[PDB]
């Protein structure tokens, strides 16, 4: 059964053309309390660093327009008695990824001593 | 073989062994070699019958 | 061209999806690096045994 | 990698005079130990865990008469140390060896089963079987000698540096060869002109694939491609090939309405108007006939098969269907949705490759061929013989109503329960003979000289015998050279002058020196999930940038979602580094191969994991991180292997070999200065070592043996290859 | 980029999504969608189970958060709502549930 | 080129009659002058 | 031990089963009739000799296309909603390229292309529902909707001679085929134009280290009666036939020996 949300959900908010919507991923643990008051970025790709309960975790994000319309946002609509209904193609979409942490290419390259010339003669 | 770039240009790549019965024949042209030495044989036996 | 000439390479390439191609630049190499083996076994034995 | 840690740098000979020689040392060798570590890691396996899972898919079976509906089934069963039956008073009642040689007798097991007599529904009875006997591979977890020092051996006499591995029916030693068939579980692509005369409309076209379960039994499947537009599937159950289309399939699997099924099989190749075109000609052609809905496309399949599957004509028309379903495609999947998405993979590629956009991958490479372990053969025969004794004891119980006897429905069970239907027998046929008198080829083609007998007239004959893959008997009559002529890659895998020249020659390889066939399975957990939480995107989700550019991620059997152009390579770099620092759950054993989009006919692309059993793996030495790492026979492909240290280049080369013997067998290893001689004189000797006649064994009271060659008076020999010692062949 | 986390508004209902694995509707403007909620809400395993059900007159799609017949980032990728707000530049951050469709018959 | 969705259930039969187009799973019928589907084909193939 | 000898110049059966054929078979049966044939070396004899060649090859259909184009759906505005129709294109490689080779015009051939074709089609349209049960080019085009109803139209465009287009229309009511490929299942078994029996015949140099001189083409086939109409740029005394048959019943049997050796 349809409840009352946050009037910031109802259609009726979201036809702003002044508001965007935007769909977000990350994965299954990523808390987004650390990102409270920090910047995201809104074309391309910037490593943020994220304070969860003071540990320093480190995330790469993804801002790009989506594919078109690869899905819809349902919104509580105040005409159709709580039924849901379509909203419009967000503007954008954002993947979120830990950089992974403390990685070079490999190494500078590692020698071997060499056997060939053996004990001559006694 | 897994020794080599992809498409290189030294003729190695081909067949061309350097070395002699003398002074030793390098890991890689050990194998070629071999590979030679069984399609002759197989072909012997086989005209044979 | 350059030792691993990005447009030989591709041709090369592109060629090693065929058979006859292939084997006529396979023939080609051949009889060029064919005139190496006439002046090793040459100024070699039996002129320095 | 750190095994060959110890290699002699040249031989000696301090060690012929010490105080020390004669006495037996604690720990016996390890190299030579482990030399076998195959052939007893998998028969260990086997039969303490093996029909664990290999029990638990026998189907309810017992039906006769009167409206009943008994269904005992197997709780579980298991196999007990070989011991003696009651002697008057046998002091040890226990058996070893060294006894069973003596006498020219067999050297059993006990085998034992929990039948629960479910009366119509579960009322009476867990009722114990002693069905019969087995062989026991010695010095596995199953024979007396496991776990013991050398002295408690040589007080039961037998000889000190025991490797074992083999069974024992009248005295003679048999060993199960290991044998070739495809990779696990893979779509390989395959043309071939003979397929095209089965019927009408068959193009030379297909792919297939390989499909094993736990409770391993095979499953062989293959998609034909019709030049009409359309798409078939061609498997084979219980001896007799099937015809079926592939809207049938698509339908039956799952619900699902099919414009999900169009949308789906069509990816990013939109601009075309063919390939749509078969596909909606395909929806179409499987609609008008009977059915709209799944049950009801159930309902015909079972309608039609049913009488050749050979169900209860007790059971509806779509439970037999459905039975049928999950018995003989995709097996390894053990779901509904996976078993869909393979089939569109499939498909895919078949397409791909029809229409002549990717490179027909070989089958005959060692890049798509691996290798049956004994513990496979013992454990799926043993599987399909107990299906046998079920039957069985079913029509021991129709006997009842046919002698018009008193058809008893319970307190009858242990009378009915002797038949005479043992397993003794069956199983004594198998190794007395190499035959496979039997139902089911298994995925096997052929059936014949399974076990051969190891001979002892020397000890280079024991320690090739054990290293020995071969590629089944019937590709010997064949003239073609391709079944012989070694391919580039084999490099490191394969013996390149050990081949046995005669009449087997080619084919009768034997392995490396330093590769180990993988036998270790491992928990399939979560990893799903740790692909997931990078740069990979869910199965069906909205991978953000899905179009034609990205790449499939198949995992040993499961779709995982898709990857775009700029990660695949971080990805495959990164469990590199994960698997090489050895960190979360991610096994050593396991391959990260991806292969690039060419732009032009090439390999398919993809990038494919792994982590099943029986492969081939040899170390290497990486350039990134000092650790040592494995590598599978596919992913040697698109690596740079630096022989010599003079050659490495900094920035275009990876990897290192070991040490620069590798390449050859163990046996073509001990001749001296093998570089200078040539070829073919190299395969004639190690052809001619093992026929010679020098000190074979220890214990000449032990065996009875009928022939046994022995040289008074050897001698060790002056100049010595370093791997001479390396395994102590001194003794012998 | 101003972001700002609100939780849920009631905690037991995000911002419900739908995506079709068949392409891309022409006119959703007209569809009526059902929620569904585990009335069990003491069971961790129940108290969260959701089924979004679309009656739609040609297909009927559903959607659900539980098998293989649902996404695994529902269960190991989480997603949210972006809302931003063009004039004074702040993005509105909530939890969002993404579920995947399909049709029955 | 699959007759899409809007109504019906399944792959809607082809034209191949006199009549406009049914479907099967719903019955739900549309003109059937409406598709001017025009399909390529094949190319340079021969050399 | 593979042989470095044979210029490419068609090698025929090797190894015992000649041998067999010779002596175990002895049939006609042969493989490959490679004649042998001298030009009796006048002077003259290259206006004539290499015209020779060029008429004496043998070109079929499959030789010369290059592409074929397909458009086809969509009949429901030609007056009503009716049988399904088809545009097609071919391109065949450019009039240059196998001219110098073949002897051949673009024109006539496609005359050929027009008259053989369209029974061509109809023979196939018939067996596949079987196995399912310019002013005078506007005379040309309107009898073959004439002699053929189901053909709608024809237009050799007449500036190029390098692309036709066709464009037909047939029932509905049967199903799809390899339309798109059937013209390639007919293209193939077409031939345009070939003598009876030989196909090939090449031309290159004698030897002189060996004999005098007598310079030789390279012929296939055995149709003998057919050589002499050619009388007087060739050796007809110095002939003789790979076959052992061919030669048997227009010479004799002394003819046969000197060859079978």
């Amino acid at each position: 059964p349809p409840a009352s949300e946050s009037p910031r959900f109802s259609l009726e908010a979201l036809t702003g053309p002044d508001t965007e919507l935007w769909l977000i991923q990350a994965p299954a643990d990523f808390a987004p309390e650390c990102f409270n008051g920090r910047h995201v970025p809104l074309s391309g790709s910037q490593i943020v660093k994220g304070k969860l309960a003071g540990k320093r975790h480190r995330y790469r994000v993804l801002s790009s327009c989506p594919q078109a319309g690869e899905a819809t946002l349902l919104a509580p609509s105040t005409e159709a008695g709580g039924g849901l209904t379509c909203a419009s193609a967000p503007q954008g979409t954002l993947r979120i990824l830990e950089g992974p942490q403390q990685s070079l290419s490999g190494s500078p390259l590692q020698p071997i001593p060499a056997s060939p010339p053996p004990q001559i003669p006694p | 073989l897994p020794c080599f770039e992809p498409y290189e240009f030294t003729p190695r790549a081909g067949g061309f062994v350097t070395g002699r019965f003398l002074t030793g024949i390098k890991p890689p042209e050990f194998f070629f070699h071999c590979m030679a030495g069984r399609e002759g044989l197989v072909d012997t036996a086989v005209k044979t019958s | 061209a350059s030792y691993d000439e990005v447009r030989g390479k591709w041709q090369d390439a592109h060629l090693g999806k065929d058979q006859r191609d292939f084997n006529m630049i396979d023939l080609k190499f051949k009889e060029e690096v064919n005139h190496y083996s006439n002046e090793i076994n040459k100024a070699c034995m039996p002129f320095g045994l | 990698g750190s095994r060959w840690r110890n290699l002699p740098s040249g031989p000696s000979l301090k060690h012929l005079t010490d105080p020390s020689y004669g006495i037996p040392r604690e720990q016996q060798k390890a190299a030579l130990q482990e030399l076998t570590r195959a052939h007893v890691e998998s028969f260990n396996y086997a039969v303490h865990e093996g029909l664990g899972l290999a029990v638990q898919a026998i189907p309810p079976f017992e039906f006769a008469f009167k409206d009943e509906r008994i269904s005992f089934t197997i709780l579980d069963a298991v196999i007990s140390p070989p011991t003696v039956p009651k002697g008057t008073i046998c002091k040890e009642a226990n058996v070893y060896p060294a006894e069973c040689r003596g006498r020219r007798s067999t050297y059993r097991g006990k085998l034992t089963a929990d039948i629960n007599w479910a009366v119509n529904g579960i009322s009476k009875g867990i009722i114990k079987q002693f069905l019969g006997y087995v062989p026991i591979m010695v010095k596995s977890k199953l024979c007396n000698l496991r776990n013991l020092p050398p002295q408690a051996l040589i007080e039961h006499h037998e000889e000190a540096e025991e490797m074992g591995g083999y069974f024992i029916i009248n005295g003679i030693e048999k060993v199960i060869r290991m044998l070739i068939m495809p990779r696990r579980n893979f779509p390989i692509a395959m043309i071939r002109p003979k397929w095209k005369t089965r019927g009408p409309g068959y193009t030379q076209y297909g792919v297939s694939m390989h499909c094993v379960r736990e409770e391993h039994s095979a499953v062989n499947m293959n998609l034909h491609y019709l030049e009409n537009g359309t798409v078939m599937l061609n498997f084979i159950y219980r001896k007799e090939l099937f015809f079926l289309p592939l809207g049938f399939a698509l339908k039956a699997l799952v619900s699902f309405s099919d414009y999900q099924i169009f949308q789906e099989l069509i990816k990013g190749k939109e601009d075309d108007s063919f390939l749509r075109n078969s596909v909606s000609q395909m929806l179409r052609i499987v609609m008008e006939e009977g059915c709209s809905t799944q049950k009801q496309v159930l309902n015909y399949l079972g309608e039609c098969f049913r009488v050749k599957l050979n169900v209860p004509d007790w059971y509806p028309n779509e439970q037999a269907a459905e039975f049928l379903f999950n018995q003989c495609i995709c097996i390894h999947l053990k779901s509904n949705t996976e078993k869909f998405y393979m089939l569109c993979l499939m498909t895919r590629k078949l397409f791909a490759l029809a229409k002549g956009e990717c490179m027909e991958d070989n089958p005959d490479s060692l890049v798509n061929q691996e290798v049956l372990t004994p513990g496979q053969l013992f454990l799926m025969f043993l599987k399909e013989k107990l299906e046998g004794w079920l039957v069985s004891i079913k029509i021991a119980f129709d006997k009842k109503a046919q002698k018009t006897s008193v058809s008893m429905n319970t307190d009858n069970l242990m009378r009915i329960f002797t038949m005479g239907i043992d397993l003794t027998k069956p199983f004594e046929y198998l190794f007395a003979t190499g035959n496979l008198r039997s139902k089911t080829g298994l995925g096997l083609l052929q059936d014949s000289g399974l076990c051969v007998v190891a001979d002892k007239l020397n000890f280079i004959r024991y320690l090739s015998h054990f290293r020995c893959v071969h590629r089944g008997a019937d590709f010997a009559k064949m003239r073609t050279t391709t079944v012989r002529r070694l391919l580039p890659e084999s490099w490191g895998f394969l013996c390149p002058v050990h081949t046995p020249d005669g009449e087997p020659c080619g084919l009768m390889n034997h392995l490396t020196a330093v590769c180990e066939v993988v036998t270790q399975f491992v928990y399939t957990a979560s990893i799903p999930a740790l692909l997931c939480n990078l740069g990979v995107t869910p199965i069906d989700g909205a991978p953000h940038r899905s179009y034609s550019e990205c790449y499939p991620v198949l995992l040993d059997g499961v779709m995982v979602g898709w990857v775009d152009k700029d990660l695949a390579p971080g990805i495959a770099d990164s469990l590199r580094h994960f698997k090489v620092l050895r960190e979360k759950r991610i096994p050593p054993w396991m391959e990260v191969v991806l292969i690039p989009m060419t732009g032009k006919p090439s390999l398919y692309p993809g990038l494919f994991l792994f982590t099943t059993p029986c492969r081939l793996v040899r170390p290497v030495q990486n350039l990134a991180l000092g650790k040592e790492e494995l590598i599978g026979t596919m992913e040697q492909i698109f690596m740079n292997v630096a022989i010599f240290e003079d050659e490495v280049f900094a920035g275009v080369t990876t990897h290192q070999e070991l040490f620069p013997h590798s390449l050859l067998s163990v046996i073509a290893n001990f001749i001296p200065f093998s570089d200078h001689n040539q070829s073919p004189r190299n395969m004639y000797q190690c052809q001619m070592g093992k026929q010679t006649m020098g000190f074979p064994l220890l214990t000449y009271q032990d065996r009875s043996d009928n022939k046994l060659y022995r040289l008074q008076t050897p001698q060790s020999p002056l100049v010595r290859p370093s791997m001479y010692d390396y395994y102590d062949m001194d003794n012998y | 980029a101003r972001w700002q986390y609100c939780g849920a508004p009631d905690g037991s209902q995000r911002a419900v999504l739908v995506q079709f694995s068949n392409g891309k509707l022409q006119s959703p403007g007209n569809m009526r969608f059902t929620l569904y909620e585990n009335k069990d809400s003491t069971n961790p395993r129940k108290r969260n189970q959701r089924i979004l059900a679309a009656e739609t007159d040609r297909l009927s799609y559903v959607g659900n958060n539980f098998g293989t017949g649902a996404l695994k980032c529902n269960t190991l990728c989480r997603h949210f709502v972006g809302i931003l707000n063009k004039t004074s530049g702040q993005m509105e951050v909530y939890d969002a549930e993404l579920f995947n469709m399909q049709p029955l018959f | 080129d699959l007759d899409f969705c809007s109504d019906c259930g399944s792959v809607l039969p082809l034209p191949g009659a006199q009549d406009t187009v049914t479907c099967i799973r719903c019955g739900f019928n549309i003109n059937v002058r409406d598709f001017e589907g025009k399909v390529v084909k094949t190319s340079v193939v021969f050399h | 031990t593979f042989h470095f000898a044979g210029r490419g110049e068609m090698n025929v059966t090797l190894g015992i089963p000649r041998l067999r054929e010779i002596l175990m078979v002895a049939s006609a049966n042969i493989k490959t009739p490679m004649m042998s044939v001298p030009v009796l070396n006048t002077k003259k004899a290259l206006k004539r000799v290499k015209s020779l060649k060029k008429q004496l090859t043998r070109v079929c259909l499959g030789e010369v296309l290059q592409k074929i184009d397909v458009q086809e759906s969509f009949c429901m505005e030609e007056k009503q909603n009716k049988f399904q129709v088809y545009q097609l294109r071919f391109q065949f490689l450019p009039h240059a390229y196998y001219q110098q080779e073949k002897c051949l015009r673009p024109e006539d051939i496609l005359r050929f292309m027009e008259t053989r074709f369209f029974k061509l089609l109809m023979e196939s349209i018939k067996k596949k529902n079987n196995k399912a049960s310019p002013e005078a080019m506007e005379r040309r085009v309107q009898a073959v909707r004439e002699i053929h109803p189901f053909i709608d139209d024809y237009q050799y465009d007449t500036e190029e001679s390098l692309w036709c287009q066709v464009t037909v229309k047939l029932p509905l009511m049967k199903i799809n085929f390899d339309m798109s490929s059937l013209v390639v299942s007919l293209a193939h078994g077409a031939v345009i134009y070939a003598t009876k029996g030989i196909t090939r015949c090449l031309l290159n140099e004698t030897t002189n280290n060996k004999n005098e001189k007598e310079l030789v083409l390279n012929t296939e086939g055995i149709n003998l009666p057919e050589l002499f109409k050619y009388a007087e740029v060739l050796d007809l005394r110095r002939l003789y036939s790979n076959d052992i048959h061919a030669i048997a019943n227009t010479y004799g049997i002394e003819a046969a020996l000197r060859v079978i050796e």
